[PDB]
């Protein structure tokens, strides 16, 4: 059962640090420092910031 | 004679002004395109690493 558990722990880490969108690691802590900013408006400042924690 | 020549000169000036306005129409157009490009570049989907914004 510990063999099984260790393999599942390697998988939970693998999903974290092998997930990407357009060559952008998401679930590692890259965005937990500053965050991803989406421009959802025509003018300047019409943005939303987002953050994702290390998982 | 002076009035007829002045009419001719006024028409020449109109031609000049039309040239300048036609020049500035394309300035308007490419400025619109540049604004569109900036609004697209502004989003965080784009990566500096894989040369998304440099294009």
């Amino acid at each position: 059962l510990n063999d099984e558990l260790k393999q599942l722990q390697e998988e939970i880490t693998r999903i974290s640090s092998q997930m990407e969108f357009n060559n952008k690691k998401l679930l590692d802590g890259s965005q937990s420092t500053n965050g991803l900013t989406f421009q959802i408006g025509a003018n300047a400042g019409q943005t939303i910031t987002m953050k994702i924690s290390t998982m | 004679s002076g009035l007829n020549m002045a009419s001719k000169n006024s028409s020449d000036a109109i031609s000049l002004i039309q040239t300048a306005e036609g020049g500035l129409n394309e300035t308007h157009a490419i400025l619109q395109r540049m604004r569109e490009l900036a609004v697209q570049s502004r989003n965080d989907t784009n990566d500096e690493a894989t040369n998304d914004r440099s294009n």
